[PDB]
């Protein structure tokens, strides 16, 4: 009923086959890379400007599958800063486009909140024009309180901003006195990424023929199941999005193995630098020389602590100031 | 003479473009590494003219046995004045695991965290090209071509942050890997494209 | 059929409360103080040597006994470096006892090899008379190679003198070059008492009213069930050497709760203290900052093995050493 | 007064004899300790005319929590110049733990062994007076009476070297335990016995 997502069930073939899948292990989260809608347009002897507003419709025709398919949360790769050196013929094409699409959205709310939809738009937004910034707002604030499904649209994003964004937030908590400088872990850098509120992408799809990611969730997708498939993103089907996840079941095991063994090793190797920490500050001031009264177990658990709440600290700074929008208003 | 090292080169040359650097992941790790497969697939960009080859697994089995990998490409370049030729390639082959992804990154911030702290920084100093410059491969260019081995289809936290417009050939194993089979990917990045956002 | 066993079966009473308490735990090893011989022959109005030698009876008795239970090692204190400031007539008579039931020992040889009986003697045997050390090694080196029971003779023996002698062997291991002092260690001077052939004992037996340790054992009986009982040792009667089993099994599940949680609690210690030394060996030298190629790991491995052969190189010296013995010939 | 202080020394003068040295071994530890009679017992030592009093359990929870065991036996001190009290309950008060038994012997066998690596001494100058002055209680005498409370019968780890002649008298439980019973306690160690081999 939406105009960013279609209403419609799967066929017979789709449903079987979704159900045959269902029986393992599903992705939770997919990112798509929406790529060839230029070539797409070129093919059928259209404007580019159809090939890409194509490319909305298969994205609305997407999100239902995956919603069909249990899968409630994509990540879509809209707008790259990198983009922004097109034509301003084809750059007003595709502002003018999100203009459109987003407060369309707008108009049809509360079919939102009636299915939940949480709408996140992830990037370096002060580089888009001032009233797209205003009506993306408008959208996030308005399903901010929304969780049966989400999609986070990265417009004016690449994933080098994104992690020295993330840095940046990490040093204003210095510079603030909310953290020390001790206290930066990957863990933490993960929570001031745009993409904090999602987990890592179990698939990474990208079409058309190119084999790169193009500065996309570089960090979120070090794990993730890669799949590159030629065809081109207008022309997207059921099937290309079947294969991408009969490709991740494939993999699944495997990528856990490793994914379970990267967690352990990093934890552990957590462990022994604040074991030597503890013991830097035990064998200055005396020697620790300890033994039955625990010393160093209360340390570690005294150290973790402090650091634990700090960080907590921080980060509801952090949201604060993420919250703080004059731009809804 | 070899000779055989004129071949290599107008091989290299031929191509459209070679990479400069060059990575080598491997999805799955054998029982007792093949160390000379590995380092006849670094002996080729090496001949054929590839600055940089960067060999990586996620379990750091290399990393953990980085000696007799080294040993095995300095005996196999031999073979079609040491310390030239051992420093020439401690050099232009890095032997990476994981914790020169992610930990790598998250030391940078440590660091730069660590002169906001002291008045010596601003936050706002640290744009993207700040960032790159502060990593461990400082003064090496980011790898252009990723050759992934084995049947894992991910990069498995390889170097992250170097990796965003590196092109990513898929082979299927590097268990007996071929000359042949080695060019082929190379001919694949030869013919990528790169628009850079336009 | 020999002197030092006598040839008995338990009575029904006694086996049938023998075949009760054998449902249970029971103790491998049991250590006596035999104490009372001399108020008990001024009880029953007889010469103090009736005494000891009705002492001696009792010893034989009691080995069958523990021999019927199932219990084959047994370490008794027959005489205490600290006896030797009793009068020369009493020493006399305790010398001569022994060179008796010695001796007797070797005439009844070939019946302690029908029945496996290993004897060993263990003190700071030079103060003894050079006649007695003779017959002492005669019997010690007869008996070396069965296995079937063993019996622990404390002759001129304290525990003080044990230990102090444990530390001088590891000192002479160090003089000589078999070991660094860091390789001292508890399991280690285990090693080098002259108990280091049995383990230790599961309970400690004191008769007469006395409740103390009189320098016996201190090091072997730490987790000992500790069983002090007012009965005279020449009156000793099965029953109680059944009060003290009973006594060991009420204590089994705690005792041994407390000897895994210390031997979990020192290996934990030795843990840390070897991290922390490979550490100092790694942040002097440059920085370890590892990481993926588990150099600590290596480092640490490398540290006990090569702790381990020294240590295993050492003992093969200190037996070795032990065994030259031109008191046999 | 307090006037108490007489009544009580003239306990302990009333003994044929007293311990210099006692050892309190705990061997049920309570979910929240009962510092309060533990204090009890230590304060009681001391009014009656021990001079050193050692804690211990086998888990070590008293030498974990240390503090909160000498504040209550200052606390109950007060009671039948606070730096004056305080350090005299530091000096005649020590909380051990199994550290202090074998641990302890092996550090000094290390220290020893050190000195014949460095020349400085000879094996054979280790007599067992030597090692006896080389312990972490080389200027406190030997406990005379352990006080064992408790279901478990032995001494778990305490002091084995210097328990060598100590009477162990032992009581089922230190819960609520009353003057009049410490005190049979010590009429049993009064009538004791040692005739030190003769
Ligand atoms: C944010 C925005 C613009 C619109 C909002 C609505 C929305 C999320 C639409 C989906 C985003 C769509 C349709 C396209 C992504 C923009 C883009 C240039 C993708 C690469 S296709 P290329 O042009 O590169 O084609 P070739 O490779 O063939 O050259
Ligand atoms: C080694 C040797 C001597 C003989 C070899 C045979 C042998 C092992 C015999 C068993 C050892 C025997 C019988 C007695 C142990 C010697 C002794 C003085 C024990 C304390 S009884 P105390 O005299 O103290 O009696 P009270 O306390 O009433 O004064
Ligand atoms: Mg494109
Ligand atoms: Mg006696």
């Amino acid at each position: 009923g939406m105009s960013w997502i279609k209403e419609g069930e799967l066929s017979l073939w789709e449903r079987f086959c979704a159900n045959i899948i269902k029986a393992g292990p599903m992705p939770k989260h997919i990112a798509f890379i929406m790529d060839g809608n230029r070539r797409y347009a070129k093919k059928c002897q259209v404007e580019r400007q159809e090939g890409h507003s194509q490319g909305f419709n298969k994205l609305a025709e997407t999100l239902r599958w995956c919603l069909n398919l249990g899968i409630l949360e994509v990540t879509v790769y809209a707008f790259s800063i990198e983009n922004f050196k097109r034509s301003k013929s084809e750059v007003d094409g595709l502002m003018d486009l999100a203009r459109q699409k987003f407060s369309r959205l707008m108009e049809e709310k509360e079919k939102l909140q009636k299915h939940g939809v949480c709408i996140r738009v992830l990037g370096d937004l002060h580089l888009l024009p001032l009233d797209l910034q205003e009506l993306i707002a408008q959208a996030v604030q308005a399903t901010k309180n929304y969780n049966k499904c989400f999609l986070n649209v990265c417009f004016a994003y690449t994933s080098r901003h994104e992690i020295s964004n993330a840095v940046r937030e990490m040093a204003w908590g210095v510079e603030q006195g909310l953290l020390d400088p001790s206290d930066i872990s990957e863990s933490l850098l993960d929570k001031c990424l745009y993409t904090n509120r999602s987990p890592h992408p179990d698939i990474l799809i990208r079409t058309s023929g190119e084999v790169r990611l193009s500065d996309f969730l570089l960090w979120q997708t070090s794990h993730s199941c890669l799949v590159f498939q030629p065809v081109l993103w207008p022309e997207y089907t059921f099937w290309n999005l079947f294969e991408a996840i009969l490709q991740f079941q494939m993999n699944h095991s495997v990528l856990q193995k490793a994914r379970d063994m990267y967690a352990e090793e990093r934890k552990r190797q957590q462990l022994e630098r604040d074991q030597a920490t503890v013991t830097e500050q035990l064998l200055r001031e005396g020697l620790q020389a300890s033994g039955d009264a625990q010393l160093r177990r209360t340390r570690l658990h005294k150290l973790s602590a402090r650091r634990e709440e700090r960080v907590q600290g921080f980060l509801q700074a952090l949201e604060l100031k993420r919250a703080d929008w004059l731009a809804r208003l | 003479a070899a000779h055989h090292r004129m071949r290599w080169r107008a091989d290299g040359r031929s191509l459209e473009k070679l990479p400069v650097h060059m990575g080598l992941v491997i999805t799955e790790v054998e029982q007792e590494p093949s160390f000379s497969d590995i380092a006849s697939l670094v002996v080729w960009c090496m001949a054929v003219g590839i600055s940089y080859i960067s060999v990586y697994d996620h379990q750091g089995i290399f990393k953990r046995n980085n000696s007799r990998l080294m040993d095995e490409i300095l005996k196999q370049q031999q073979e079609l004045d040491k310390d030239d030729q051992v420093l020439n390639c401690h050099l232009a082959v890095k032997v990476l695991s994981p914790e020169d992804g992610k930990a790598d990154i998250v030391r940078a911030a440590q660091d730069f965290c660590q002169l906001v702290a002291q008045k010596q920084k601003r936050p706002t100093d640290l744009d993207v090209d700040t960032l790159a410059s502060l990593l461990s491969s400082n003064g090496c260019p980011d790898p252009d071509l990723v050759l992934k081995f084995g049947p894992v289809d991910s990069t498995l936290g390889f170097l992250p942050w170097h990796i965003r417009l590196t092109e990513i050939v898929s082979l299927p194993s590097h268990l007996n890997i071929s000359y042949e089979d080695f060019f082929s990917a190379l001919r694949q990045y030869a013919a990528c494209e790169q628009r850079l956002g336009k």
